[PDB]
């Protein structure tokens, strides 16, 4: 409980204060990482900082008389050349590179040691996966499932000069708002846990393992929620997952009286005078975060982004027009029926949300 | 100087920790030190102690009271003297 | 006497005066090798108040201008008086 508690003072002491960005805080900290770290003379004006590791290797390029990053170049020993660590932007002939975006664009090293911390967990853990392949092709691979599936969701990798592949949905002004993140983090809880490489197969329509013998011991798949942030938590109930694939439960810990707004709106008489509202709730509703979607769990990906879209459309907007000062409202698990006027599941599609939260606003107002 | 010597220490503190502590002890006495002479710097000088806000303009006030009664009398005097 | 009074009024004094009591009590948990992070946060929240008041000092400049606008009313007085 030592070292543990040392690791999370460690971590806490990196993240509060990440330095600024000078040649000498970025070479302490690859050092820090385990990196490899040498600086070459390129010129009179032109110093290189290159850092290594078993296949990463980058090279920081810093202008001596304008104390700034010129550029920042990731090469991998691997067979796989193609890793991308480009900003994915719509319309932008140029690829902004994340590495050097996180030593220009920011104020502190919080997001280069994030990118880093990132790029080490792929090059310690990969091997005979190469997990610098795998993380590239699986943004395909989802791609695909979506298309297959009929989900109306976007893949884009590396969004706003950090590392993952990030899930879009269309927002009501057409904007694109990210609804989940997807990458690797080390599995804390199991040294020993086998992630496996597994694809979407075009042809069986389904995730396959191909190569059973391919594996990387202590990493997991994480997906994140991205909460647009207690009115806009995404909850679930919870017999939704099984326990064993939540990451991060918000223990709502015990000296706050946060339930669920949607629960505290059960117990509180401050509704529209023109809705009783019904609970027909069987589980409890609990504040989830990170799934572990590693390995046969790649399915859940679909059904847990459906809940989170189900959730944000109909679940937190009833909510929000309920709560804003005699027809019945009955909310459950996947339907919500306001009396025979209207009704909505969770395996309806999103224009059948839209119109129901539309009429439903038509009667509140 | 011990404002940048303060922050450099403060982060390989933050930075390395495991490092044995015989480091650890050092660098803690020369942060110790930075600051004693930091506190004497502020001893010794009276005018940074009263550096380290309504009282401005309230002799901005009194300034431009002032200048402006003296214009108002030298008018006075320019248009008497004149006969 | 009065000049320690006028010292303690204004808040950058305070402000190196808990920073310093931050920092003793950090150099106390490093010697009973027992790092809290509450006295590192606090030690770096304070260090940033300080530097905060340190760029609200600098706009200093205007009473220096009051001042010398002073010794030109003063001037100005002791003029028109030998006149």
């Amino acid at each position: 409980s030592y070292v543990e508690t040392l690791d999370s003072m460690i971590e806490l002491f990196k993240d509060y204060k990440p330095g600024s960005i000078t040649l000498e805080n970025i070479t302490r900290l690859c050092q820090t990482l385990g990196l490899e770290s040498f600086t070459e003379e390129l010129s009179n004006e032109l110093s290189r900082l290159s850092t290594a590791s078993k296949i990463i290797v980058i090279d920081v390029d810093y202008n001596k008389k304008q104390d700034r990053i010129q550029d920042v170049k990731l090469v991998l020993a691997s067979n796989f050349d193609n890793f991308d660590y480009f900003n994915q932007r719509d319309g932008e002939h140029e690829k902004s590179n994340i590495l050097l975006n996180s030593l220009t664009k920011y104020p502190d090293l919080k997001a280069f040691h994030n990118n880093l911390k990132f790029l080490y967990l792929l090059d310690a853990y990969s091997h005979k996966l190469d997990l610098f392949k795998y993380f590239t092709e699986l943004s395909h691979y989802i791609r695909q499932c979506f298309q297959d599936n009929c989900c109306d969701f976007k893949v884009r990798t590396n969004l706003n000069d950090k590392f993952g592949i990030y899930i879009l949905t269309q927002g009501i002004n057409g904007k694109e708002v990210p609804l989940a993140k997807i990458y690797l983090e080390e599995n804390k809880s199991d040294s020993q846990y086998r992630f496996y490489e597994y694809i979407y197969s075009q042809e069986t329509k389904s995730w396959i393992n191909e190569s059973a013998e391919n594996f990387s011991n202590g990493i997991s798949l994480v997906m994140e929620i991205v909460a647009n942030a207690y009115t806009d938590l995404i909850w679930f109930p919870e017999d939704f997952i099984s326990p064993e694939l939540i990451i991060d439960k918000v223990t709502c810990s015990s000296n706050s009286s946060s339930s669920p707004p949607i629960i505290d709106l059960f117990s509180n008489n401050n509704y529209n005078s023109r809705i009783q509202l019904m609970n027909d709730f069987t589980t409890k509703l609990i504040n989830i975060k990170k799934f572990d979607i590693s390995n046969d769990n790649l399915d859940l990906i679909s059904e847990i982004l459906k809940w989170v879209q189900w959730s944000r459309i109909v679940l937190q907007n009833v909510f929000k027009l309920v709560s804003t000062p005699v027809l019945q409202l009955i909310v459950s698990e996947d339907h919500i029926i306001l009396d025979t006027i209207s009704e909505c599941n969770l395996y309806d599609d999103v224009k059948c949300w839209s119109k129901f939260i539309e009429k439903f606003q038509d009667i509140v107002s | 100087e011990f404002i940048p010597h303060i922050f450099y220490s403060l982060h390989q503190i933050r930075k390395d920790p495991n490092n044995l502590s015989n480091q650890l002890e050092t660098l803690t006495g020369s942060i110790r030190h930075r600051l004693k002479l930091c506190k004497s710097l502020i001893s010794e000088n009276e005018d940074t102690k009263d550096l380290l806000p309504s009282e401005w303009q309230d002799i901005i006030h009194q300034r431009e009271q002032e200048l402006q009664i003296k214009r108002d009398v030298l008018d006075d005097l320019y248009r008497k003297l004149q006969r | 006497t009065n000049s320690e009074d006028k010292l303690s009024k204004v808040q950058l004094y305070e402000d190196l005066c808990r920073y310093e009591d931050t920092l003793s009590k950090l150099v106390e948990s490093v010697d009973r090798f027992k790092p809290n992070l509450d006295i590192a946060k606090d030690l770096i929240r304070t260090d940033e108040a300080l530097f905060e008041n340190v760029k609200l000092l600098a706009e200093d400049n205007i009473y220096r201008n009051l001042q010398k606008i002073d010794k030109d009313s003063e001037e100005l007085d002791s003029k028109t008086r030998k006149i």
